[PDB]
């Protein structure tokens, strides 16, 4: 019977580093990064670092003491509608989609409408990121491109008065990059009661301040979750 | 365009075989067999430690320790009968989809969205778990692996095919292709000469481990597969998918055998696995629980209804003493019949 | 078994009107969301437009939203795309996608290359 | 469009496989597994004595 | 011999209020139990507190028979000086054990919303079992003055009191003090800073509609206010009869006037036992849902 009791001493010293384990693994955010060729989410990895046949690549940083890991698809085929079920407890899902590229803006809207309204998807709160806006206002400027010409409802659209344009900011790239934004928030607010939320920001593939960004909305998931689980909510 | 025609007219022949190969349903043969009745499985044994969600297990040929992977990045081997945690091994990548048992039980097989099947060995000469091998080379995440011994592996990715892999020299020795779509689950035969896959494209496929070469092609179903199993007696085999339907082909018959489904079960399969008789059929679905039904009569038999998320993996043992179940609640549970 | 075959289509003037038809065998039609998708010389597989189970929603891109229409018949089992005042970059290979699963408001893959159920698709020029 | 060429020609192969009518399969299912039930515990609970477990 | 304290509802009032409170709180207060253990079960550490708290609420419960009959036989106690030390002293005393506990609970809810990424050490379940523990300790000793005095006494009147004395001792009257001062006004303060940090770190949220908001602030403002409905007669009396004696012992003629007030007063404090198991649980969408299936599993 002296086995047995050995058997037991491993097992308490598994469920010890195991315990350890648990500590650590509820102390980091695990975060899903999803985008196309043209959004430049490898330069966000790139630029996030400052804190082969691989499938995926793990991207692991440090904001307010916290430990965040992200995960980017690296070596997979366009079908995706399996694999994504793996990141069904992630803590939120960071969508690059390229604002000064209309002609895939739309593809870009239809693949964030699926994930909207996946079932496993249900829970976890996209984080939009809006890249590369100064490409998108030099197109607005040069006036060769117009939006019109891929979303009609652009001529009726109107700048809303919460918008809060940037100094020097031309009324004309407000207003396209604000019709971007409502066109993916009325997919946001389509399907979804208070399970998971959408935050848009406008951002640039050179920017220190992601992050940051990052850091809040994932602090505001947090909060929400331990509403609800705290009955507060 | 000849040769689409050619492709549409030699289907068409296939059909009408097929067809001609038709002359009585199994519900009309198997109609005056007993029916089994109720089954009603207890919770034997529940086991914890797990993170997160675990997304695949598999039973051992002692029939008493059991691997089971969760995507926290822990391979846990629990033994069954004591509820005590024997060996857990922490993962490169926490994203893991599958493991195996090695028939000898001196190795571990798991993979995931890593392109890699990482094999580590139990029985180092240090006593501590160290990984043997990372066999690579798949152009898409690794979805099921299985041992035909230890130093052969067979398992599949995402990149619509199966490989057949050496341990000892790193390098896939076969490489099976014919799958227009992902590759979900393979199952071995019992003799290890054939084996049969699942691969998202309402279809599945049989694979010849010596010759490498696809022999039969079933597509029956209206929508992804999951989950594939095989007879005990090797002859058939069952395939669960997002469909809320299973289907049993027959690779002599070379058509449907018979149809599991029921009108208020609308959600996907997610594991399917037969018993030591092949009576029962085992089945997981999304809808927190598993079903079991005769594979025969094709009536629901009975239900577990026991775990609060998505049942992911289902495995019974080699002797059929205990039914393994393992879901997205961060728990295996062990069930087993009364009397 | 899944066959999604596509009728229809030919060397038609700008301005014109066209009724394209999808047969579907294979699986059961009433209980899957139904898809249009194009791939222009050169291109990608762009989305065109979506129709419901019941046909109760619908949703186009803003190109075709006032132009083209979606219907279904599941007592046919079959989808009908009509497209009229038809303009000179539209000719493409249109192809009838099913979405992955039933009973899902979610179509992840129906633009993806050598998507399973996807139909080989008809030709429109004009 | 070697593509076609493939899928034709093991779809040739496919079709020159033997087959066996399905009541032989049935049949065969049917005897197999009333050859085994009675070594299933699943099928038959045997008795808690013997049972690992209990 | 004392003060001849008198009153016309003190066997009408208290006795029916805890008949009430018995019959109201004794199933919510298990049905409450029942929701905490499942919290528990989810790994979720508030619910060990909603636990204690209820346990708390329910041995006040179980001690309430013999002072109906205390009161319904005009303040006079039949059983002994030991069942006084035992029953009369959980009903002094676990009132301050369940206020603790809602202050724990509201610190817990701070930490959690106000700080959910910095204090995963503390929020963890058996941090909140060594909390409880360390309440349970702390408000058993820091009240256990009475085990070490009498507490029956018999008047020149008909009245046999039990743990009180009108004519009162000074180690009571500091006790009393205490008991205002430690006891209730503290705890209170720190829950309501606690609610007010919660509303502070909620009005930020951007996932949160105006709606949800507006919830969470009528829910917090509500836990506040009933708590401080229920316990601030009771401890203005005591806290007003002490201040009277420490400075005129000999003003008996106050004791007799706020007789009445103040035994109806200590009545109306047994509100909380009813009101924790319905304000903590029973209006929050997930306990009810736990509470309807189990009544279902129990029913069939
Ligand atoms: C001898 C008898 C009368 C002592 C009664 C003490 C009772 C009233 C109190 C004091 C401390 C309390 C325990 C403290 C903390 C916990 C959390 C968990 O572990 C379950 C209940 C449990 C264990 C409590 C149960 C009730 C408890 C034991
Ligand atoms: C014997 C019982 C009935 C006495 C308890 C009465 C309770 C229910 C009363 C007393 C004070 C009242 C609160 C007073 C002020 C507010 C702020 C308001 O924006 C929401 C309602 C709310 C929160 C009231 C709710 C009901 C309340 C808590
Ligand atoms: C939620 C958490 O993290 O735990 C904090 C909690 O322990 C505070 O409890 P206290 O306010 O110190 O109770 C003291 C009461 N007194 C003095 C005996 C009357
Ligand atoms: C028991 C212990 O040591 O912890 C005490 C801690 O809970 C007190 O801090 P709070 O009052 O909760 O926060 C401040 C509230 N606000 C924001 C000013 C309204």
């Amino acid at each position: 019977s002296a086995e047995d009791k050995a058997a037991v001493e491993r097992s308490k010293m598994i469920e010890k580093q195991l315990q350890k384990d648990k500590q650590v693994y509820r102390a980091t955010h695990r975060l899903l990064l999803l985008g196309a060729d043209n959004s430049g989410k490898s330069t966000i990895v790139k630029q996030m670092r400052i804190y082969k046949t691989s499938g995926i690549f793990e991207t692991k940083f440090q904001v307010d003491k916290v430990n965040f890991h992200m995960f980017d698809v690296g070596a997979q085929r366009d079908e995706r509608r399996k694999w994504i079920q793996c990141f069904n407890d992630v803590t939120a899902i960071i969508f690059v989609v390229d604002s000064s590229d209309y002609n895939r803006l739309q593809e870009a809207l239809n693949d964030f409408k699926s994930i909207w309204n996946n079932r496993w998807l249900r829970t976890i709160s996209v984080i939009l990121f809006l890249n590369k806006q100064d490409l998108l206002a030099e197109k607005v400027l040069a006036g060769k491109s117009k939006i019109e010409d891929y979303f009609p409802e652009f001529a009726r659209y109107t700048t809303p008065e919460d918008a809060t344009p940037e100094p020097g900011e031309d009324p004309r790239v407000t207003r396209a990059k604000y019709f971007i934004r409502d066109e993916f928030l009325r997919i946001s607010t389509a399907s979804g009661d208070g399970r998971h939320y959408c935050y848009p920001h406008f951002t640039c593939s050179v920017d220190t301040e992601n992050a940051r960004r990052i850091f809040n909305d994932c602090r505001d998931i947090i909060q929400r979750m331990h509403l609800r689980q705290y009955e507060l909510l | 365009d000849q040769l689409r025609q050619e492709a549409e007219q030699l289907k068409n022949q296939i059909r009408d075989a097929r067809k001609a190969c038709a002359d009585a349903t199994l519900s009309q043969i198997t109609n005056n067999i007993d029916p089994v009745g109720r089954i009603q499985m207890r919770t034997r044994r529940t086991l914890r430690g797990h993170l997160a969600k675990i997304y695949a297990m598999h039973w051992g040929t002692d029939s008493r320790l059991l691997v089971s992977a969760s995507q926290d990045g822990k391979l846990i081997i629990w033994d069954s009968y004591t509820t005590n945690k024997v060996h857990a091994i922490p993962l490169r990548s926490s994203w893991v989809m599958t493991c195996a048992y090695a028939p000898s039980g001196n190795y571990v097989a798991c993979g995931g969205l890593d392109n890699i099947c990482s094999i580590y060995n139990l029985k180092t000469r240090e006593g501590n778990v160290r990984v043997s091998r990372e066999l690579a080379g798949h152009t898409g995440y690794l979805s099921c692996c299985r041992f035909l011994d230890d130093n052969q592996i067979v398992t599949s990715s995402g990149d619509t095919t199966c490989a057949l892999w050496d341990i000892e020299t790193g390098q896939q020795t076969t490489t099976f292709t014919g799958h227009t779509g992902d590759v979900m689950s393979l199952s071995l035969a019992p003799d290890t000469r054939l084996f049969v896959s699942g691969a998202c494209d309402a279809s599945a496929k049989l694979w010849d481990v010596r010759e490498g070469m696809c022999r039969q092609t079933f597509t029956g179903h209206e929508s992804d597969i999951n989950a594939i199993c095989f007879f005990p007696n090797g002859n058939a085999f069952a395939t669960g998918s997002d469909d809320a339907t299973c289907r049993l082909f027959d690779l002599r018959a070379d058509q449907e055998l018979m149809t599991y489904s029921h009108d208020n079960i609308i959600c996907g399969i997610t594991s399917v696995s037969f018993s030591k008789s092949g009576r029962l059929l085992l089945a997981g679905y999304d809808d927190f629980n598993c079903n079991v039904w005769d594979a025969l009569k094709a009536d629901r038999a009975g239900v577990l209804a026991g775990h609060d998320n998505r049942v992911s993996c289902l495995g019974v043992t080699d002797d059929g003493m205990a039914v393994a179940t393992g879901s997205w609640d961060s728990f295996l549970k062990i069930w087993n019949g009364s009397s | 078994q899944v066959q999604l075959q596509e009728s229809g289509g030919g060397l038609v003037q700008p301005g014109g009107s066209l009724r394209l038809s999808c047969a579907a065998s294979g699986f059961t039609f009433s209980n899957y969301k139904m898809n249009w998708v194009r791939q222009a010389p050169g291109k990608g597989l762009e989305w065109v437009s979506d129709i419901s189970q019941s046909g109760a929603s619908i949703s186009y891109t803003g190109s075709v939203k006032g132009r083209f229409t979606i219907s279904r018949d599941n007592a046919k089992n079959t989808l009908y795309l009509q497209m009229n005042s038809l303009k000179p970059e539209d000719t493409a290979v249109y192809y009838c996608a099913r979405c992955p699963a039933p009973f899902t408001r979610d179509c992840f893959d129906v633009t993806s290359t050598t998507y399973a159920y996807r139909g080989q698709g008809t030709q429109v020029t004009v | 469009i070697a593509q076609a060429r493939k899928l034709v020609e093991q779809l040739k192969m496919e079709a020159n496989i033997d087959r066996i009518k399905v009541s032989k399969a049935a049949a065969d299912l049917m005897a197999y597994c009333e050859a085994h039930a009675k070594e299933d515990p699943l099928l038959t609970p045997v008795p808690a004595s013997e049972n690992p477990f209990r | 011999e004392g003060c001849h304290v008198d009153s016309r509802v003190d066997h009408l009032f208290p006795p029916s209020l805890y008949i009430f409170v018995i019959g109201v709180g004794l199933p919510t207060n298990c049905l409450a139990l029942w929701a905490a253990y499942r919290q528990v079960q989810q790994r979720n550490e508030l619910g060990v507190y909603l636990m204690n708290l209820s346990i708390a609420d329910l041995l006040y419960i179980c001690t309430l028979p013999l002072w109906v009959d205390y009161f319904l036989h005009h303040d006079n106690w039949i059983h002994g000086p030991g069942s006084c030390k035992l029953f009369g002293f959980i009903f002094y005393t676990n009132i301050y054990i369940s206020i603790a506990f809602l202050c724990c609970i509201s610190v817990d809810r701070y930490l959690a919303v106000a700080h959910p990424l910095r204090f995963a050490r503390l929020r963890r379940v058996k941090t909140a079992v060594a909390v409880s523990s360390v309440v349970w300790a702390t408000e058993l000793g820091a009240n256990s003055a009475p085990l070490f005095h009498d507490e029956l006494f018999r008047d020149r009147y008909n009245h046999t009191f039990c743990f009180e004395k009108f004519p009162m001792e000074g180690w009571v009257a500091w006790m009393n003090l205490y008991r205002v001062f430690v006891g209730f006004l503290f705890p209170w303060a720190l829950m309501l800073l606690s609610y007010r940090g919660i509303l502070r770190a909620v009005r930020g949220s951007v996932s949160t509609e105006r709606q949800e908001k507006a919830k969470i602030k009528r829910l917090a403002l509500s836990l506040i206010a009933i708590v401080l409905v229920c316990f601030a007669p009771y401890h203005v009396l005591l806290l007003s009869r002490s201040a009277i004696y420490l400075g005129r012992p000999w003003d008996c003629g106050f004791e007799e006037r706020v007789f009445s007030a103040y035994h109806s007063s200590l009545a109306f404090t047994s509100l909380n036992c009813v009101a924790d198991p319905i304000l903590y649980c029973l209006v929050n969408e997930g306990a009810r849902s736990d509470v309807a299936k189990a009544l279902h599993n129990l029913l069939r």
